[PDB]
């Protein structure tokens, strides 16, 4: 579980970048991550 | 048919079939020659139907014929053209029986997941039967179109 | 996938989730140990989206007045399953004993062999033989 | 009714209303005007049926009327015509409903335990309703007396 | 459970072909005799405590069997024997309503031949009681439908013997 | 006779059948009715 | 369960009377609409697996306060359970449409439904909107099918509304 | 009085309800009083009774269960 | 039933965001205290007879509840009142390993007010018996996880009285 | 039932002696090959709805068995022959982690010899189905595990003969 | 074994084995060489410790070697050491197996009622195994004593 | 509520008849003992703190129902228990004076068996109290009127048990 938290502790701060890697291959006309309605603090 | 609905309905209650279903049995058995006007006009007009619906499917949704699809090869398309007349066979079992008991236990119980065992997806094959209904009901006469239309209509609900 | 088949593209989801997987395991190149953990876990996300839906499991009222119902296969798969203790013939004795533990636990609401030190022992011997079935072992317990 | 029995069977399998029971119900409801002008004539002649089958019973079963039998005395044989008044009244509910679930829930399911607890012979009622059938078939026309006479013939099978 | 409608569905489905002319000549024969079989199933159910009485009062009462010594002496044997003869008649009318003896193959003739020799039940007396119950039933329903039960009454007697 | 009329029922042998133990069928294991939603889980408790 | 015929039986059985002139004309009023009842029930089940799918996408596009993580329709564990729990309201509305009254709805679906949803946290609120979207989206396929429509086929549905939802006024 | 029976009872509902299939063709003692309700139950599922043999009971008594 | 994992996920999931750094610090504390209490759970499960024998002797023996007129006077009630105490020991292992006392409230504390009042056993004697087990579970385990036991352990006796 | 660890435990128990030097080398062979089997069983997980697909496509499809008159013609009977093939894969990985044929003599083979003849299932296509399942997973999980996977695959088809 | 409990838990659930519980088999076979070295150091050291801890039971229970005790004479005490040495294979059987049930299926299922026959008390045979686990933990290291000793105090609790 | 005159009116009112010669001797048996009951009540009320004193002195005092592990123990529960025994005696004065137990069945026996289980006081000691009250009373008043007072004592004891 100490290793399993470290996998989440690499993915949680990298999740905002990883959708911009993901959505940029399936979407063309607009820079999509800005269209993401992220949950606010 | 109506008779296997009644015997399997009167066995576990251990009682003879009462008059509420014996009037219902006799009312079906006077309508055979009315139902036999529908069953042969599906029969000898089979091959007129079977590709008029098959051209109707791929002009509506061409992905099963698109490369990477399902019937992109001819050995799958020869299978898929066969399954229309297989479905035209078992629907005509239902119009003869006047009920669901042949159309259940041949080609409907479990098809939602055993197309998923194969490659063919579910809701495109729902569109195949729905275009097969209008390919048959245009050939049927109008006053007996409304009798055979719920038997095609059940296959749309049970597959989707 | 068969929910979003009308609106979204099914082909666009597979290529998006695959490169979501491949770019995520590229971030795990340093640890060398959890990268094969998430490769097992992202492959569940790819392979479960490969298939279509399973059908809805359906209960049926064998009484005519009790209504039949329906349940999604999803909703049964998420909840925990009750441990169904099937007893067949030539199984081993410790695995034979926790069945006749649970048969007392089902009928008498608690393990009255463990808690009250009592229970008819001739009936278990016909049970552990494979002589009577598990339907009969309930019924001869119910008339005791 | 039949409409309850078609729903309740289709509810147990947890499907929609089949093309089978869509046409049992539609054939029932287009015979709905025919059965009420059967069932009115039973209620329109209820004082004649009870008087004629009361005349027809007691000559067939003189052990009942003779003293020491159950219906003996002018208050007790007035109740046996009232005991048959209910069963004629129930049959008109069964003709309207198209089944015998009005007969079953009201006049069948505890009969032999009740008539043993009252002292009457149970099969002597089964002659009387059979004698009640023989004046009811003389009321109606021929094609309707097979329909309404079956509801009488169900009630004989509940008794004996 | 196979109706004569569903029997020729299944014999056509194992070949995978549509309904031919000779298959339809089984249906249109069966659709012709629909009103006859429904008239018989009413009047049996109105007499099903009397068909079971006049069969045993003709063939089995005052015999060896009702006398002390064999198989219907005690009352619990008599209650079990009238339970069978009621159940044979109730299962014969389904084959009259279906037009196929597959009810009798599935629901009656499965364990019955084995359990009668295993119990010491005389087959030769209970093949006679159903044989005695035929001509009661052929008189009670009319001989047009009386020649209809004779296939399915003696389908029991072909199986049970 | 009551345990004879229930263990030999077709409600029994469809679900449990022949060589398994009876198990109580709570929420999630199969679909549950809405008519007796109240006193079924109350019956499934140990305070039954 | 309990037909409009059989409700009129024990409306007359408990007082011990025969079928009078009022019995013969109220029952004929049910039978003249019986052709319009059955053919409306066919076309309701024409695309009934589609009719729940068009309603709930029109529901959740109208109340997003049930898609984003709030009230319980969040995962497909909830959403496909929601489409099933929607589909009972369509399927039992077919039965009482044929049966005349709403007594099939009274003791198959309505009893315990205030107590099943409270035990789960399912709101009763948008369920009324879910039948209210099925209120008019059932009348469209009756109208496009040429069936006349009216109180019959638009009543079963608000008996699932006026008796399920709690009384405010 | 009880007698053993070999019977193979398929379910014809495990396609629908999606349960764990238990493997039939069993042998069990069924008692004499409870058998014909259980025998009719084999007919409702359409299972085929293979062999019925009297285990204990001495067929022909008038008293003695 | 539920878990400390389910308490940190569903608190993040109804917010809809990812894992908070304060939500990590619950789980970073949780996985650290595993091996300090998994080894405690073996020692608890081994000496389950020695705990119950000691704890019923520290608070319940030689009193009016053992003597006639009390509720442990017959041997049928005395055998139950060991296993009714044994389940609270066993369910305290569950809430220790899950890290959450929500296994107790709807599985062991749900009908606990109902069965105890319908038999009329003194609830004030149970809490005195259960709080006697807190002393004996500390010497077998240690002062580090005796604190970790007693949080989930006192959740039983809080809901009783 | 008996694991290959416990099979040497049970055979040394009826030998009555200690775990001798011959008992170590059989037990060390399981422990040196233990990490292959968990690596084998973790990838039947992600392909459990996939190995059943092409094995049906290798030995069963485009044949007489799916034709009318073939045994899996109707889709009820098609659904069971993927259900009864899905159980034969899942129970065979239980033999993989056990390292025995004995998990499968009695969970699987105890009634299959008589059920398939009673249901009219031809055994001669089922043996071709499991042999189709043997070839596909050895090219899926690797050659060394597929050698070990094919052994208990051979126990279930020769056990079905 | 620990495979066997995890196999039949998955079968009684009718569930495939989840990869969150496949680690218990992977962590087993890494320690499977380590667990054999526990049985390796209880192999050559078995031949000393059984004769010692028989004397420690005689100090705790002097009524055993008393005249009228259950082990009086030579051969009554000679098999009682041998009745203790039956258990010493079983704890080493459970180390390599890794779990409870090879001890259970050999020794502890009927132990409450078999010693009830021949008169040796369960409360006498228990603490000799406590005398066993004291000297067996002396030859082990710190990590080896906590793992191998965990099988002992199960059986102590399984006696008492 | 009603007494021996009101009941025999109400027995002869609901028949519709007048007072016949079959009901006047029900009044004449009452009026013969009319002078007997009024002397019976006037020695009850003069001794009413001593009949309740001597009743508890044979059953409840110096037992262990007034022990600290007991129901009686707190003096709130003592003074209720004398008063809950006062209301059994004072209404037993009334029903003897009325000649009919109807006043007992309205107010004393209203819900008294279902209050006592809801409180936890024992019923088996209460029948021991009133039957100790019966033997004190019949010695004080007289063996004639102690017989008719013993009926209305035991009518409460029939309702408690
Ligand atoms: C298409 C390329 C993209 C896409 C679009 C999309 N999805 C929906 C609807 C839903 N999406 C979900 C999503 C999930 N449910 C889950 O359980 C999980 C795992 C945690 C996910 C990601 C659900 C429940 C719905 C239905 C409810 C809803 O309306 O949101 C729509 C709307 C469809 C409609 O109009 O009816 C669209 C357009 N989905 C993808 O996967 C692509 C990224
Ligand atoms: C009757 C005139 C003859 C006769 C009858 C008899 N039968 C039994 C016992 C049984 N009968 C059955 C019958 C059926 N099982 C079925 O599934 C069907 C198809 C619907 C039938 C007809 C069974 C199962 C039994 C055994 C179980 C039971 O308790 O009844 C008896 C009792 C024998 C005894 O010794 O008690 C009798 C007397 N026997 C005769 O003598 C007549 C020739
Ligand atoms: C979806 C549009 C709405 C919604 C649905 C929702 N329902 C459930 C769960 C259940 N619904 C029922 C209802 C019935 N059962 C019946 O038998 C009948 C009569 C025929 C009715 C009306 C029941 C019993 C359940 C419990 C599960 C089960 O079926 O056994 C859920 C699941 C709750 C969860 O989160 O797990 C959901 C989501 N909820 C909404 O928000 C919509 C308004
Ligand atoms: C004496 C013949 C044997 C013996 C006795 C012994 N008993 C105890 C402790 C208790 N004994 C009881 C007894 C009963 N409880 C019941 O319900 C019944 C039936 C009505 C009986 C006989 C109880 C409750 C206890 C616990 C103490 C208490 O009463 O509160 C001990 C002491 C053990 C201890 O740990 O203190 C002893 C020694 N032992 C023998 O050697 C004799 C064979
Ligand atoms: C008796 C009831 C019953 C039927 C009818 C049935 C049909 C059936 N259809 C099949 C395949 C197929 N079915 C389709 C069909 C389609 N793809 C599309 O895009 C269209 C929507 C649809 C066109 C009609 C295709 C393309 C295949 C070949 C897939 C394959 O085998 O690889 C297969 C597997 C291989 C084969 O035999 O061809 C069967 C057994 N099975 C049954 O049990
Ligand atoms: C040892 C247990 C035992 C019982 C109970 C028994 C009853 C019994 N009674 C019978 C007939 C009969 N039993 C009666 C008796 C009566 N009817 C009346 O009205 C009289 C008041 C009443 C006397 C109580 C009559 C009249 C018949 C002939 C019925 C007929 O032939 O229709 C028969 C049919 C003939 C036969 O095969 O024996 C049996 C089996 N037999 C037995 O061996
Ligand atoms: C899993 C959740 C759960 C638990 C734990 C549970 C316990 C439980 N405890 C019970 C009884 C009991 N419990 C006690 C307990 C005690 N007596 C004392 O004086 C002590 C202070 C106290 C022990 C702490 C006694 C004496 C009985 C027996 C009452 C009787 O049966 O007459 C019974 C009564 C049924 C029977 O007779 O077997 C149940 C079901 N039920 C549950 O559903
Ligand atoms: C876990 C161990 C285990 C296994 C393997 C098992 C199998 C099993 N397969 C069965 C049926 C079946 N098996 C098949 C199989 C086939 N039909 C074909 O055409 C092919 C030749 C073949 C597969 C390649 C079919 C069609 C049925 C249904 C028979 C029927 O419904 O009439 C049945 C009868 C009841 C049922 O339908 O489920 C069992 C019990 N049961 C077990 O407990
Ligand atoms: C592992 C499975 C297993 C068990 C349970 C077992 C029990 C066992 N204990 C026995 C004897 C015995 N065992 C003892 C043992 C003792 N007397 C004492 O006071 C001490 C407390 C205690 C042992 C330290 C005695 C005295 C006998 C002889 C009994 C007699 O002959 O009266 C015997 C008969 C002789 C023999 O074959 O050893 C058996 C079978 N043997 C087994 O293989
Ligand atoms: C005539 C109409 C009438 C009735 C029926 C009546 C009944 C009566 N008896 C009561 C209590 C009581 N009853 C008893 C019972 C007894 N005393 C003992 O100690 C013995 C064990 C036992 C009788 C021998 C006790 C102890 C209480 C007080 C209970 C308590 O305060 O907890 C209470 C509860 C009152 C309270 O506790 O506050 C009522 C209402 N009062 C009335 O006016």
């Amino acid at each position: 579980g100490a290793k399993r938290l470290e996998i989440a502790q690499v993915l949680t701060q990298n999740a905002e970048l990883i959708v911009s890697r993901a959505a940029n291959r399936i979407f063309t006309g607009g820079s999509p991550l800005a269209f993401l309605e992220r949950p606010e603090e | 048919t109506v008779v296997s609905q009644v015997i399997l309905k009167a066995d576990d209650e251990l009682r003879y079939p009462t008059t509420g279903e014996l009037k219902n049995i006799s009312d079906f058995l006077k309508t055979g020659e009315q139902r036999l006007r529908i069953v042969d006009t599906l029969t000898e007009n089979e091959k007129k139907i079977v590709d008029r619906a098959s051209a109707q499917l791929w002009k509506k949704r061409p992905d099963f014929i698109a490369p990477g699809g399902n019937a992109a090869g001819q050995r799958e398309r020869s299978l898929c053209l066969r399954d229309y007349g297989w479905y035209l066979r078992v629907i005509t079992y239902g119009i003869l029986s006047g009920d669901k008991d042949p159309i259940e236990s041949i080609g409907l119980i479990g098809v939602k997941e055993m197309y998923n065992s194969l490659g063919v997806p579910m809701p495109g094959m729902v569109e195949a039967i729905r275009c097969l209904k209008e390919a048959s009901l245009a050939l049927l006469d109008d006053e007996d179109a409304k009798e055979a239309a719920p038997y095609f209509d059940f296959i749309i609900q049970a597959m989707s | 996938r068969e929910i979003i088949e009308n609106a979204c593209s099914s082909a666009a989801t597979l290529v998006a989730l695959q490169e979501m997987r491949r770019s995520a395991l590229g971030y795990l190149q340093n640890d060398k140990e959890g990268q094969e953990i998430a490769l097992q876990y992202f492959n569940v996300l790819i392979s479960e989206f490969e298939g279509a839906t399973p059908s809805n499991k359906v209960r049926q009222g064998q009484s005519v007045d009790q209504q039949g119902l329906e349940l999604p296969q999803i909703y049964f798969n998420a909840a925990e399953a009750r441990q169904k203790f099937v007893m067949k013939s030539g199984m081993s004795s410790s695995e034979k004993l926790d069945v006749v533990k649970a048969a007392y636990r089902q009928v008498f609401e608690r393990d009255i062999t463990r808690a009250y030190s009592q229970g008819i022992s001739d009936l278990e011997s016909k049970f552990k033989n494979g002589e009577i079935s598990t339907k009969e072992f309930i019924r001869r317990l119910g008339k005791s | 009714s039949i409409v309850t029995k078609s729903i309740v069977n289709a509810d147990a399998e947890a499907r929609y209303l089949s093309p089978g029971e869509l046409d049992r119900i539609k054939s029932f409801v287009t015979s709905g005007e025919r059965r009420v002008r059967i069932a009115e004539t039973m209620t329109g002649a209820r004082e004649r049926i009870i008087k004629e089958a009361g005349n027809q019973l007691f000559q067939k079963r003189p052990d009942v009327v003779s003293p020491g039998g159950n219906a003996y005395g002018e208050e007790m044989t007035a109740t046996c015509l009232r005991d048959l008044d209910y069963y004629l009244r129930l049959i008109t509910y069964g003709i309207v409903a198209g089944d015998v679930t009005p007969i079953e829930e009201i006049g069948v399911v505890g009969v032999r335990e009740m008539y043993k607890s009252l002292g009457t012979p149970i099969e002597a009622v089964a002659e009387g309703v059979r004698a009640m059938k023989s004046v009811a078939t003389s009321l109606l026309s021929g094609e309707d007396a097979a329909e309404a006479g079956a509801y009488f013939d169900y009630l004989i099978g509940a008794m004996s | 459970m196979q109706d004569a409608i569903t029997s020729v569905i299944n014999s056509s489905d194992v070949q995978g072909k549509y309904l031919d002319a000779s298959a339809i000549q089984k249906l249109k024969a069966y659709f012709a005799t629909g009103e006859l079989r429904v008239r018989a199933a009413t009047t049996i159910s109105a007499n099903a405590a009397n068909i079971v009485k006049e069969a045993v009062a003709k063939s089995l009462l005052y015999s060896d069997i009702t006398r002390p010594g064999g198989n219907m002496y005690t009352t619990r044997r008599y209650a079990a024997c009238i339970r069978d003869l009621d159940y044979y008649l109730r299962y014969a009318t389904y084959a009259m309503l279906a037009g196929d003896p597959s009810i009798l193959d599935e629901r009656v003739l499965n364990g019955l031949k084995e359990t009668y020799n295993s119990l010491g039940v005389p087959i030769g007396a209970t093949v006679q009681a159903i044989q005695a119950m035929k001509e009661v039933t052929a008189g009670l329903v009319g001989a047009d439908a009386g020649k209809e039960m004779g296939i399915y009454f003696d389908y029991i007697c072909s199986g049970l013997s | 006779a009551l345990v004879d009329a229930m263990v030999d029922s077709t409600e029994y042998a469809d679900y449990f059948g022949e060589e398994t133990v009876p198990y109580l069928r709570g929420l999630g294991t199969e679909a549950q009715e809405c008519r007796n939603w109240g006193p079924q889980i109350d019956l499934f408790n140990y305070s039954a | 369960m309990r037909d409009a015929v059989t409700s009129l039986i024990k409306n007359y059985d408990i007082t011990g009377r025969y079928l009078d002139r009022d019995a013969i004309d109220s029952l004929k009023s049910y039978f003249v609409t019986g052709t319009a009842r059955v053919q409306a029930a066919a076309t309701i089940t024409a695309n009934a697996a589609e009719l729940v799918k068009q309603a709930a996408s029109q529901l959740f596009g109208d109340l997003p306060e049930l898609i984003r993580p709030g009230g319980n329709a969040y995962t497909t564990r909830r959403y496909a359970a929601c489409l099933r729990d929607m589909d009972y309201y369509l399927r039992y509305a077919t039965y009482a449409l044929v049966a005349g009254d709403t007594d099939v709805l009274d003791e198959r679906v309505l009893q315990g439904l205030r107590e099943t949803y409270n035990s789960l946290g399912v709101p009763i609120g948008p369920t009324v909107v879910g039948i209210g979207i099925l209120k008019d989206l059932a009348t469209e396929k009756v109208q496009a099918a040429g069936i006349e429509v009216g109180a019959y086929l638009e009543q079963p549905f608000d008996h699932l509304i006026s008796e399920l939802s709690e009384t405010d006024v | 009085r009880s007698f053993k029976v070999t019977a193979c009872v398929p379910s014809q509902t495990r396609i629908r309800t999606q349960r764990e299939l238990q493997n039939t063709y069993f042998t069990k003692l069924v008692p004499y009083d409870n058998w014909f309700r259980e025998q009719q139950r084999i007919m409702k599922m359409g299972g085929k009774i293979v062999k019925v043999e009297l285990a204990t009971g001495k067929p022909g008594t008038n008293t003695g269960l």
